[PDB]
RNA sequence: AGAGUGUAGCUUAACACAAAGCACCCAACUUACACUUAGGAGAUUCAAUUGACGCUCUGA
RNA sequence: ACCUCGGAGCAGAACCCAACCUCCGAGCAGUACAUGCUAAGACUUCACCAGUCAAAGCGAACACUCAAUUGAUCCA
């Protein structure tokens, strides 16, 4: 049978192939920095004087998926784009876009004062509620 | 101690109002600053 | 200062742990790991080992 | 015994006499800030990277914004922190506009345009809408990058997307058993007039997605090519092996890519059945293994080691006799 | 006469759990791959090979000292330390066939 | 009257999906300051690369 | 006065190395009470004896700070 003819190691060339099974490695290192470096994917949150961005980046650098009130499409629905509602629209959108996206899991890692305040607790809180878990799954060695 | 006015309970027409006045505070103090800046560069 | 004091779990009897205590302090009541039961369970002083 | 720098030696420029008249940070986050900016610049040492490497729109928007300002109850809203933004009308005219982009940098992270065009990119400009009918009431989406179950996949799904000849592809990039580099044709039809799709020429009929039991997850990207004019065009494995990359380039010509979608799917019940009926062959198993834990050559004479050492270089853990 | 030092160079195989270096001060800092022990040591967590850089310094907020030393600098000054990183040689593991069902 | 010209204070920010990023001010903590948190105000001088409204230097 | 341990002059830059001398210090203490169990790979005071770091795993939780702060066998 010309069907039943397979290689004897299977090639998967799926960049997320590994991550997903969470046998993928994580830069476990760098205990001296903040932050830490040990994770697939990070939430990363840039707070402007007139904008809000929060991003999905991977450990390589390349980005994944992004909410910006810099776009029309969260500026045409938001009276200031400065605020905790519109970091609350933005946690909303994102967590619609990672869903979308196929990523279920992320980190957050933010400083102090940054994780006190009530406006992240709230773009958190539409993680949460959007279906997207802010601790990634331990890997398997 | 503050047993004075322990109660304190006010309507939602002057919190409107409130956040009205501290609004044009701020850009009048912008202003005010701004001419400050303005005769001391001059 | 200190004294080393044998400390006595009251259940997975027959287990005891070493600690230092202070010698004008009270007896101790700890809290600690008892491996025969597999769990946390209290344990109470017994005796003074020694004095370090 | 010195070398002189390459380059510009940081924190070189800003180096003054003095130092009290010249603003700090008082902050962590400015520092933090200018830091990043720096990581991403390029450098002449060895650094981490090398190794692990229109004015009627813009009055229109300003009008539209001012007038979003004037009202008192949205204001009242933001102030009291109840406002909310609909998801669905956000969703829909960001797909619009920035949607394409978006679309290009997941298509770039999941390495499609890599693996499909040899590094060659595009901008998937055209919206394009596949979903799964599964029952006759619910519909599975198919997003960028979202994970669809092969059960759900079975049947062939509408294609929808608003404009005015089309061909679509779909493909499984790490689906192939054999070749690597190759993947597997699943439903190519060619010459769609319009956006009604059933018109279309069946080149080659439907099949299901089948990921390979452990054989981790599986990518499969519908290509939506616009056509300028009408082109002539050409169960078993050997015929769906094809490259998108050499079909393209003889089909560079009159055939430019519009519209990008791709799903993401694992091992499910419905592929044995795929295997089985619809292939006529045994179902390959795979399992992820791991290379051979590192040992140091054994010595004769292993000094200050556990016993357990010796256990580390037998093969056989039951007891043996030798000649006796 | 405590022996500490660099025991593996740059461009060094190493496999998990070889010590990189002994230090008592941190003199180089730990990278990509590379554990920190009590002792200040540096030990890699994967087989690979041993690379040195300069990276840009960003102590964690909670390291009071550090921090305060980062908000005396002025606006353009950022710091660098020498990084100790395994860029690891071996994938994860491969997919291989054991049944034809 | 001639010359040089031209984005909120600054920026050879703006290929675009966009008028962006630091500056600035108010409120809370602070005797203060600073940090942080919570809010606010902001612009391509006008008409078709060109012409004329604002700015600086040269005539009385 | 000294005999053991840690630091500086002191090897200008991997390690080691300045006898004698000139100075300093140590023979604790504080917080835990998983300061549980187990186990790849390593370092090592130039021997040995000692000493040091540690992935993964089991069980928990959401392998402490400090430069030294220490003592083999027998025997009780
Ligand atoms: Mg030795
Ligand atoms: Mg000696
Ligand atoms: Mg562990």
């Amino acid at each position: 049978v010309e069907n039943e003819a397979v290689a004897p190691e299977f090639t998967n060339r799926n960049p997320r192939n590994l991550e997903l099974l969470s046998v993928a490695r994580k830069e476990r290192g760098w205990r001296t920095v903040f932050p830490s470096r040990e994770f697939w994917h990070r939430l990363r949150v840039i707070r402007t004087q007139h904008h809000v961005e929060a991003l999905v980046e991977h450990q390589n650098g390349k980005v994944v998926v992004s909410a910006s009130t810099r776009e029309w499409a969260i500026k045409k629905h938001l009276y200031s784009t400065r605020n905790v509602v519109a970091c609350e629209s933005i946690g909303r959108v994102l967590a619609q876009r990672c869903l979308e996206a196929g990523i279920n899991f992320m980190v957050y890692q933010p400083t102090p004062w940054e994780a006190a305040s009530d406006s992240m607790k709230r773009l958190q809180s539409a993680m949460t509620e959007g279906g997207v878990v802010l601790r990634e799954p331990q890997r398997i060695y | 101690k503050a047993r004075e006015r322990p109660q304190v309970e006010l309507t939602f027409e002057e919190t409107e109002r409130r956040a009205l006045l501290l609004k044009k505070w701020s850009l009048y103090k912008q202003q005010e600053r701004k001419m400050e800046r303005d005769t001391i560069r001059a | 200062k200190n004294i080393l004091v044998r400390m006595v779990s009251e259940a997975g009897t027959g287990f005891c742990f070493n600690t230092k205590r202070n010698r004008l302090r009270e007896k101790l009541t700890l809290l600690h790991y008892d491996p025969v039961v597999k769990q946390r369970v209290l344990f109470v002083e017994k005796k003074k080992i020694r004095s370090l | 015994r010195r070398t002189p720098p390459l380059g510009p030696m940081p924190n070189s420029d800003i180096d003054l006499s003095n130092l009290e008249r010249l603003e700090k940070y008082r902050s962590f986050d400015r520092y933090r800030r200018r830091a990043e900016q720096e990581a991403q610049a390029p450098h002449w040492w060895r650094t981490y990277r090398e190794y692990f490497g229109r004015t009627q729109q813009l009055l229109e928007r300003k009008q539209a914004i001012q007038e979003l300002r004037a009202n008192v109850e949205e204001e009242r809203a933001a102030r009291l922190r109840t406002a909310s933004v609909p998801l669905d009308a956000v969703r829909a005219e960001w797909e619009r506009t920035c949607g394409p982009y978006h679309k290009q940098r997941l298509a770039e992270y999941y390495g499609l345009y890599r693996d499909l065009f040899h590094g060659a990119t595009f901008v998937p400009r055209v919206p394009l809408h596949v979903a799964y009918a599964v029952g006759e009431d619910d519909l599975m989406p198919v997003y960028c990058g979202n994970e669809v179950t092969p059960t759900e996949a079975a049947q062939a799904p509408e294609v929808t997307y608003e404009a005015e000849l089309w061909t679509l592809l779909l493909t499984s990039l790490d689906g192939h058993l054999l070749e690597p580099d190759a993947e597997y044709l699943h439903w190519l039809l060619t010459n769609i007039p319009g956006n009604r799709v059933a018109e279309g020429q069946v080149t080659c009929p439907y099949l299901p997605p089948f990921p390979a039991r452990g054989s981790g997850i599986h990518r499969l990207a519908f290509l939506l090519f616009k056509q300028d004019q009408p082109i002539d065009f050409s169960y078993q494995l050997a015929q769906r092996t094809f490259r998108t990359f050499d079909f393209y380039k003889k089909h560079q010509e009159t055939m430019t890519p519009a519209g990008l979608s791709f799903f993401q799917c694992r091992w499910d019940d419905s592929v044995t059945y795929i295997f089985h009926q619809l292939l006529d062959m045994r179902e390959p198993v795979f399992e992820f293994v791991r290379p051979p834990p590192y040992h140091p050559k054994q010595k004769r004479f292993p000094h200050r080691q556990p016993l357990r050492y010796l256990d580390r270089y037998r093969d056989s853990h039951e007891p043996t006799y030798g000649i006796y | 006469g405590r022996r500490q030092g660099i025991k593996k160079m740059e461009g060094h195989y190493v496999h998990a759990g070889n010590i990189i270096a002994t230090q008592r001060h941190f003199r180089w800092h730990p990278g990509a791959h590379v554990g920190v022990g009590k002792n200040k040591c540096l030990y890699a967590l994967e087989e690979g090979i041993v690379r040195y850089t300069k990276e840009v310094y960003v102590p964690h907020p909670r390291n009071t000292e550090a921090v305060d030393l980062i908000t005396r600098l002025p606006k353009g000054a950022v710091l660098y330390k020498t990084f100790v990183h395994v860029v690891p040689a071996k994938p994860e593991g491969t997919f291989k066939l054991v049944a034809m069902l």
